[PDB]
């Protein structure tokens, strides 16, 4: 794997920590007092890293990320398991809140309690047909499961001296903390890990000493009973014998440098990396019913000592039939175990044989965490660097391009269903097959069910755009998709404000009535006849109308622009394409034009103010005439004769009758991807943008030359919007509260 | 003497109107169950977001609280976060969790009182058309079937909505054993509110 | 001291300790009285009304123990019957005004917590078992202190809650509520309702 | 007190080295030195457990400290000095009278005569001091353990300096009761437990003979083997392992008991995987299997090897327990088998329950009833005839060993199997950490108690040890220096560091590494931890750091591969950067204080300000420009006896 990109800073050592989110946010401790600071990274925007003070007191030893993103847990070696949430929703402005404390050091992984949804990826046995059978739901249970059947949030944390801390998080917002000893014989737990056993979440807390002591697994249930947390422990089959203390090579591997359950939520498989000074040996173990007892599932030849172990995070079915077709189709991602060595190398492991799948002979990596699709790494280098290495779906094997297509399509569809993120998949998409991926996405979106297509009718556009940012043959299409997303948004927030009084007789919503009349019945070339054949009882209180002007002026300026671009003046494919030529977006715009006419007949203020050349021309009527002509030409399928000479004749006059405005376009930037290289790395700096490759896009409020007000910015969209909702107390709250979390693409906000 | 459960939308366009809809209807609801804000009335609350969430816990169930003031504290600070650019919030999974609550309340009661269960669906959006894929007790059960099973169990439910939406009238009529602002659609079952 | 000063000031304060020894009653912390109110008050057993520390003469560096709140002496004098006069002359309070002396509040709450703790330990299960003496006294003690306005029942119950919250348990809850009922019946006729 | 509690058998030379160092560093007048040594010995004796730790303190106090003081006399008017010390000591009637009470005899008459017997305390002084002690005795109104130890040392050493059943008579009179711990104590205190253990190990190696027919000599050899195995397994637990260990690695014999010591012998810090390649030889288990099973009567023992019998029992009990689990082997039958295996030499019971401890350690809670019900049986008494020549005492020593071994496992699930229960507490200083409570609370409570009273404790040293192992050296040093840095009064901070130096002597080397490297730079490079380094607590920490640095180096170009050397180099580099920096504050004062103390207690060991690196001596100029300190301390700093040293020291002193 090549470096995606690697960025250092400008410039004793303590253990580091990193945690890659469900979305793409990395949180690494980065011990350079800025030794105790948590760094947050956007991973599609390095060079802007937020340094949370973290207010801890000893080394931040365990970091961990909520299964939903949106929450970060950091425990020190003093005991403050502190929960970091997202201050008014913004990915670069974290805030400290409810946590807990026990003065011993939380040395074992802080775990985040398991919601019921586990996952399943039937990998290539069914990487052909549909979405339900590709990505299935396994029946794992929650921890405490609820009062009423939906999991309770919380965090287990085991400390040296073998305490446990459950600390449930009540929906009320206050913690219910508890503490109880693992085993009555208190003992040293130096390296330890937590994972969750499917049956009712009887979560198992493995805990070893340092050397030649058993690894001593345990069992801890959670027991909300009596309005106070309760935890009950029972020992489990202990496992001595890392299998290196019996080969009569006695002390060649004293210490245990790592023990990590092969996957959280996948207990009954543990990885044990013994080591020494310049030596290491890793072994997996499996708890088989024989009485339960552990026995080696795989062991590795002597190795240079391991510095960091990173586990796969993508759910993959280990069934024999599935691994068979994975070996055939070479869909390697899930079957990976990233071991990082002191010499400088990085090896991937088979996860069931612990052979070597790939190497990166290339200062070692002291903290390493895989991505959520097994396509990226994050190596906090010892000197202070940070690399994002690409792990190819097939470990460098050049197998045919259709197969790479099927691999990446399967992963992207997984990311569509789970909604996690797809920046990693974007790291690998070559510029050659972006068009083909988009075509296969079109297919696999049409084919599915006509029910799930609603779930994905907003993520499909985002993935289409993020793909089309590659492949310089199709950069023209990203602007139009991010405009179609905005058009859909406006249509769904203006067809939802109607609120009539009448419901005349039948089931016909005012938006449904809008659409049915506009499309089916009155394809009249002239407005004020569409206004006639409609109920004029769309009355919003005259305050929200006035607040709606900054948006309706968009739909106005966009109709004007789209109709202006018909003569195709530009030599290249312009930035209004594909909205011409057979779009239903023409129908949507016509609906919005009719409703704007009806609105403005009530309050003239909330109309699109066009700067006209002729004084009394009724500009809206002319634009509606042009739209109707274009939509009549583009409704029925087949005719490339839409630009009938009359229509282009009318359109080429439009600069003479109005002033073609200048719009933002909302890719608003070209992200780090589509810039990296095929192979070459990209040296970066923290706080200094790569030197070379003001519109408030969600309120359409012009910030001046300089902004003078703070503003967030979508990480993937490029959008920029004002942070404090600068409109008056009277402001449409169907918009500012729609984007207050994730923006229309679906990406987090970041402060400027 | 009964236990209620309210299924408010989490994030949809209800957020604006909810501040007024809470008084004129939701305050008389708590009143008809107490005079003027472990045994007896177990209030419950359930919020459900839209599909626009990279998994963020589709439904935030609260708890049963017997204190009418604890319920008004829940009902306040139901932060109406970002609903997507799409209509059609998922009342399906909300109704699924609601029935689970009722069921548990039933297995909790188990005693002499078989009290009338009231569940109110405050949503400005239409149904989502996709089955309850989040719940572990009820999966694949599309909202329609959920409404049938919530009607047969003998619990009467009232959909208040700040906007007159037909996709919800067909919902409410489809199960069976006054508006301060004329735009609202406020149709109640078993609860008496001042006309 | 300040970092520019240093061994000067610390070592000059350390040189007067051979004098603070000649002015400290050896074993002062552990010496306990015999509570007979006929010897109205001895200035030997007095305490600072606000910090519960033995009122020491001058400013010398004394032994570390003489700077710690004498909760032990106060608990002993508070336990014994007929001891309210020695307490009122000890903490220096005088029946002339409202006090809400917070230190007496805290120490009384601690006494009730200690009683709740002693309520366990096999308790002579179906009896008080010489632990009923503690509550028999605590009734009159709390009555005298709060009813004479030197204490505030609301804050006392509030702090008592936090003290027993996260503490072990019941097995002593009936006597506690019995103590409370005394003042309840005493002032639920005159004092305010929310108290 | 620490050298008495934790490490009794340690060589005299080590304690003499440690004690000279402290005297030098803190400039202890030689009269007060011996006063404190003798006071500590008595205090440890008085505050001691009842039965088998009391002999340890008395052996220590009466035999070993005298040889330490002899070696100290060698390493310096020392007679006049110990006389002054004893004059101080006699003028403490409370401590001496409590000693007289507990030891049951005049604890200072004896100590005086014993100190006089060596090269200490000339005879006239002895007579005078004994008269004075009797005079003190007069006013305040079954041989003791003191004289038993003072007689056990010479007699047992000289006669046991070097094969019929008469040897069995000797060993049986040795086991007669409270004579097994006397001999062991007297030997261990005098640096002789090695030779004793080796003598008995060679007796064990011989007695695995198995080349005789008749029953009378066979039984003799048999119970000789049993008693040898029990004696060695007792020396193994109580006086620590690794004293019986094979010193010379010849590589050929490695006698039996050494093998079995490493193979199972569960001792603190060893858990011993069962199913190890060594527990199950699988050569011939059927032999011991039929030997136990078929014969309802007592075993043949006519030619029993015992070389592989105690080894084969580990597999025998395994197979028997598996079969009993399955349901094939008839609970009454296994009752019979356990009766059989206890009925003769109890060494087999020890080895068997050793394997059973190893097994039950590695098993789940639900699957433990059978494995523990086997042990609860093997712990019981025979209650039968046809037993060897000494059964009662053999049973009591076996029960002690078994209790120590199984003490760990039967604490999870709590499995309370009781025991004969003589010698009121056989496990003193056992589980000592209040469960469900964190380690930091217990550490701060123990340390606050240790400040309320100068001397540490006997129990508190064990709590401190269990908290140093459980945890880390870093956690320990951090959460003790954090306590030192909160004390505001000078006397208390000085007492605190004086005590921390001894609480730290547990693993002094690693404590030095971690303290210096990770804690002092952390304090000196935070800009917010700087306020803690103020003057009353800061001078104390500086003294402690200098004492730690000197003690870690003085114990056992310069090899920069040694970690201590690297961390010292880093420490002095940071000293340099702080001295010559733009900002000055409490950090500069602390570094100057560290330098001043390193000059004060500078001795011949740390020649060059110990390990001032070669690019150093460049900040001697800075400790001159910021002198606050007399001249001529800077050549003490300076790397004297060096070519470049000449110039650097000269240019330096030219200024001050």
């Amino acid at each position: 794997m090549d470096l995606a990109y690697v960025c250092e800073w400008e410039k004793p050592s303590v253990p580091l920590a990193c945690a890659w989110s469900c979305r793409n946010l990395i949180a690494f401790t980065m011990d350079l007092d800025l030794t105790r600071m948590i760094h947050i990274l956007d991973t599609e925007h390095p060079w802007d890293l937020h340094s949370i003070p973290s207010e801890h007191h000893e080394a931040i030893t365990c970091l961990e990320w909520d299964q939903s993103g949106s929450r970060l847990l950091s425990a020190d070696a003093d005991g403050q398991i502190k929960c970091w949430s997202m201050a008014d929703h913004l990915a670069n402005s974290w805030e400290s809140s409810v946590g807990s404390l026990v003065e011993g050091d939380p040395i074992v992984a802080l775990s985040w309690l398991h919601n019921g949804v586990k996952l399943a990826l039937h990998v290539e046995k069914s990487g052909a047909s549909s979405f339900g059978e590709k990505f299935s739901r396994v029946k794992f249970s929650p921890s405490l499961t609820l009062f009423g059947g939906k999991p309770m949030e919380g965090w287990i944390a085991v400390t040296v001296s073998g305490l446990v801390t459950v600390s449930l998080l009540k929906p009320s917002g206050q913690v219910l903390t508890s503490t109880e000893s693992l085993c009555r014989l208190r003992g040293r737990v130096a390296l330890a890990d937590i994972a969750f056993t499917g049956g009712g979440n009887i979560v198992v807390a493995t805990a070893d000493g340092s050397s030649a002591s058993p690894v001593q697994f345990y069992k801890v249930c959670v027991s909300v009973v009596s309005e106070k947390c309760r935890i009950d422990t029972e020992i489990l089959p202990s496992l001595f014998m890392r299998c290196t203390t019996d080969l009569n090579r006695k002390d060649k591997f004293p210490a245990i440098t790592h023990l990590k359950f092969l996957a959280r939520d996948m207990s009954e498989q543990v990885l044990l990396c013994a080591s020494s000074q310049t030596s290491s040996i890793v072994e997996c173990w499996s708890l088989r019913k024989e009485i339960l007892k552990w026995r080696i599932l795989s062991a590795t030849n002597d190795l240079d000592r391991v510095s960091a172990v990173a586990l796969p995070k993508l759910p993959i079915s280990l069934t024999n039939t599935d691994l068979k077709v994975a070996s055939d189709t070479q869909f390697y991602p899930g079957l990976g175990l990233a071991l990082a060595f002191h010499d400088g190398s990085v090896h991937i492991v088979h996860r069931l044989s612990l052979q070597t799948m790939a190497v990166f002979y290339s200062v070692h990596l002291k903290a390493m965490q895989l991505s959520w699709t097994s396509l990226a790494l994050v190596g906090i280098d010892s000197h202070g660097k940070l690399s994002v290495l690409r792990l190819s779906p097939s470990m460098g094997h050049p197998l045919e391009v259709g197969l790479a297509l099927r691999h990446l399509l399967f992963l992207l569809e997984y990311c569509m269903v789970t909604g996690y993120d797809w920046w990693d998949i974007l790291l690998h998409v070559q510029p050659s097959m972006v068009q083909s991926l988009v075509e296969k996405l079109h297919e696999e979106y049409t084919r599915q069910t006509a029910a799930l297509q609603q779930v994905l009718s907003t993520r499909i556009l985002a993935m289409k755009a993020s793909l089309c940012k590659l492949s310089p043959c199709t950069v023209t299409r990203v602007c139009d998709y991010h405009t179609k997303l905005f058009l859909i948004a406006i249509s769904s927030t203006l067809k939802s404000l109607l609120r009539p009084h009448f419901l005349n007789t039948p089931d016909k919503s005012p938006g449904d009535r809008l659409t049915e009349i506009c499309t089916k019945i009155t394809d009249v070339d002239i407005d004020k006849v569409m206004i006639n054949l409609k109920t004029e009882e769309f009355v919003l209180d005259m305050n929200t109308l006035q607040a709606l002007q900054q948006l309706l002026q968009w739909v106005g300026d966009f109709v004007l622009y789209l109709l202006a671009s018909l003569p195709n003046q530009g030599s290249l494919l312009r930035p209004g394409h594909s909205f011409l030529r057979d779009g239903t977006s023409l129908g949507m715009l016509r609906e919005l034009m009719v409703v704007i006419r009806i609105w403005g007949l009530l309050k003239p203020s909330c109309l699109p103010v066009y700067t006209a050349t002729s004084d009394t021309q009724d500009s809206m009527s002319l634009l509606f005439r042009l739209l109707t002509k274009l939509w009549i030409c583009c409704r029925d399928e087949g005719p490339a004769s839409e630009p009938d000479e009359a229509l282009v004749d009318e359109c080429c006059l439009l600069p003479s009758q109005l002033l073609i405005p200048s719009l933002d376009w909302l890719p608003a930037s070209d992200g780090l991807v589509s810039r990296l290289q095929p192979k070459q790395p990209l040296r970066l700096q923290f706080g200094r943008a790569p030197t070379l490759p003001k519109i408030d896009h969600l309120r359409r409020l012009h910030l001046g030359a300089c902004p003078t007000e703070e503003c967030k910015a979508c990480t993937r969209c490029g959008c920029v919007t004002m942070l404090k909702s600068p409109n008056r107390t009277t402001a449409v709250k169907q918009w500012e509260q729609r984007w207050i979390k994730n923006c229309l693409c679906g990406g987090l906000w970041w402060r400027v | 003497v009964a236990d209620v459960v309210f299924v408010i939308e989490g994030t949809a366009n209800l957020g604006p109107y909810f501040e007024g809809l809470r008084k004129h209807y939701l305050l008389p609801a708590i009143e008809y169950f107490n005079g003027g804000p472990y045994g007896g009335t177990q209030y419950s609350l359930v919020v459900f977001n839209t599909v626009d969430c990279a998994p963020e816990s589709y439904v935030q169930c609260h708890a049963p609280t017997s204190s009418a003031y604890e319920f008004v504290t829940w009902l306040d600070g139901i932060k109406f976060m970002g609903g997507g650019g799409e209509s059609c919030s998922l009342i399906a999974e909300g109704l699924s969790t609601a029935l689970q609550l009722f069921d548990d309340f039933k297995k909790m009661r188990e005693q002499i009182g078989q009290t009338h269960r009231v569940c109110l669906l405050i949503c400005n959006s239409p149904p989502y058309l996709l089955p309850a894929v989040e719940s572990t007790t009820y999966s694949g059960c599309t909202t329609e079937n959920l409404v049938q099973q919530i009607g047969e169990r003998g619990i009467h439910f009232s959909i208040v909505s700040p906007r007159k939406l037909p996709a919800l009238r067909l919902l409410f009529e489809k199960a069976a054993p006054v508006s301060q602002d004329p735009r609202h659609m406020v149709l109640v079952r078993g609860l008496v509110l001042p006309v | 001291p300040h970092w520019l000063l240093g061994n000067l000031v610390s070592d000059f304060v350390d040189t007067f300790r051979p004098t603070a020894r000649i002015n400290s009653i050896c074993g002062r912390c552990s010496l306990l009285p015999v509570v007979n109110n006929s010897g109205a008050i001895c200035n030997s057993w007095k305490l600072d009304p606000a910090t519960l520390r033995f009122p020491l003469k001058g400013l010398l560096p004394y032994d570390k123990d003489l700077f710690e709140p004498q909760t032990a002496l106060l608990r002993y004098v508070l336990e014994q019957p007929y001891s309210r006069d020695m307490v009122c002359n000890m903490l220096g309070l005088n029946k002339q005004h409202k006090q809400r002396c917070p230190v007496l509040e805290d120490q009384l709450v601690d006494l009730v917590v200690y009683a709740m703790e002693r309520s366990e330990t096999e308790e002579k299960f179906d009896d008080g078992g010489t632990s009923q003496l503690l509550w028999q006294h605590l009734s009159s003690q709390l009555i005298f202190f709060v009813l004479f306005q030197f204490a505030s029942f609301p804050h006392m119950v509030l702090s008592l809650h936090q003290k027993l919250a996260g503490r072990g348990l019941i097995k002593g809850r009936d006597h506690l509520m019995w103590v409370l009922l005394q003042f309840i019946s005493g002032s639920i006729q005159k004092n305010a309702l929310a108290d | 007190l620490l050298e008495g509690t934790m490490n009794l058998t340690g060589e005299t030379q080590s304690l003499v080295e440690q004690l000279t160092m402290v005297k030098r560093m803190q400039h202890i007048p030689t009269p007060l030195f011996v006063l404190e040594i003798w006071k500590a010995c008595f205090v440890g004796l008085i505050e001691s457990p009842e039965g088998t730790e009391e002999l340890k303190w008395t052996a220590f106090t009466f035999l070993k400290i005298p040889q330490v003081l002899v070696k100290l006399k060698k390493y310096s008017d020392f007679t006049e000095d110990v006389n002054c010390a004893f004059e101080f000591l006699l003028k403490l009637t409370p401590l001496l009278d409590k000693a007289d009470q507990r030891c049951n005899c005049d604890c200072t008459n004896f100590l005086l005569q014993e100190c006089g017997k060596q090269g200490l305390l000339s005879e006239a002084s002895v007579n005078n001091l004994m008269a004075k002690r009797k005079a003190d005795r007069e006013h305040a109104p079954i041989q003791p353990n003191i004289q038993l130890i003072l007689r056990a040392e010479p007699t047992v050493t000289n006669i046991l300096k070097t094969s019929p059943e008469g040897l069995l008579g000797v060993l049986g009179h040795m086991l007669s009761g409270k004579s097994l711990d006397l001999l062991l104590a007297a030997a261990a205190a005098t640096g002789k437990l090695k030779s004793f253990a080796r003598k008995f190990i060679n007796l064990n190696e011989f007695t695995t003979y198995g080349s005789e027919e008749s029953t009378k000599p066979a039984s003799v050899r048999a119970l000789l083997f049993d008693i040898s195995f029990l004696m060695l397994c007792h020396v193994a637990q109580t006086y620590g392992s690794e004293v019986i260990l094979s010193e010379s690695r010849t590589g050929a014999e490695v006698p039996f008991f050494e093998t079995w010591m490493q193979t199972c012998m569960p001792e603190e810090g060893k858990i011993l995987n069962p199913d190890h390649p060594c527990f199950r030889p699988d050569s011939t288990k059927v032999e011991s299997l039929v030997a136990l099973l078929n014969n309802s009567s007592e075993m043949k023992l006519v030619q029993m090897k015992w070389h592989e019998a105690c080894l084969s029992i580990s597999a025998a009990i395994l197979e028997i327990l598996n079969a009993w689990e399955n349901g094939v082997l008839a609970f009454e039958s296994i009752q019979k088998i356990t009766d059989n295996i206890k009925g003769k030499v109890c060494s087999l019971a020890v080895c068997a329950v050793a394997w059973l401890v190893a097994h039950v350690r590695m098993l789940g809670l639900d699957e433990r009833e059978k494995s523990l019900q086997m042990i609860r049986q093997l712990a019981g008494p025979l209650f039968s005839e046809n037993t060897l020549q000494f059964y009662n005492e053999r049973v009591v020593i076996m029960n002690s060993i078994l209790e120590r071994m199984c003490a760990d496992v039967l604490q999870q699930t709590a499995t309370q199997i009781k025991f004969p229960s003589t010698g009121v507490d056989t496990m003193p200083y056992w589980n000592l950490l209040p469960p469900k409570r964190p380690i930091k609370e217990v550490l701060t409570d123990i340390f606050a108690k240790v400040l309320e009273k100068g001397w540490v404790d006997s129990r508190s040293i064990h709590i401190f040890d269990t908290l140093l192992h459980m945890g880390g050296v870093y956690w320990f040093c951090n959460n003790l220096i954090k306590e030192l840095l909160k004390e505001t009064r000078k006397e208390h901070t000085l007492r605190a560091v004086e005590l921390l130096y001894s609480i730290f002597c547990l693993d002094m080397q690693q404590v030095t590494l971690v303290l210096l490297g990770h804690i002092l730079p952390g304090l000196l490079t935070d800009s917010s931890k700087w306020h803690s380094l103020m003057d009353p607590p800061g001078t104390a920490l500086a003294k402690l750091a200098v004492w730690c640095a000197l003690s870690s180096y003085s114990s056992h170009t310069v090899n920069m591969r040694d970690p201590l050397n690297r961390v010292l180099a880093n420490l002095f580099l940071l000293i340099s950067s702080i001295l010559g920096s733009r900002t000055a504050g409490p950090h500069t004062q602390f570094v100057q204080w560290f330098m001043e103390e390193c000059v004060d207690c500078l001795e011949q060991g740390g020649r060059g300000s110990v390990l001032q690196f070669m690019p150093f001596t460049t900040v001697s100029e800075l400790v001159k420009v910021s002198a606050m300190s007399s001249p001529k301390v800077v050549l003490a700093i300076t790397d004297l006896s060096l070519p470049l040293g000449r110039q650097v020291a000269a240019k330096a002193i030219a200024a001050l």
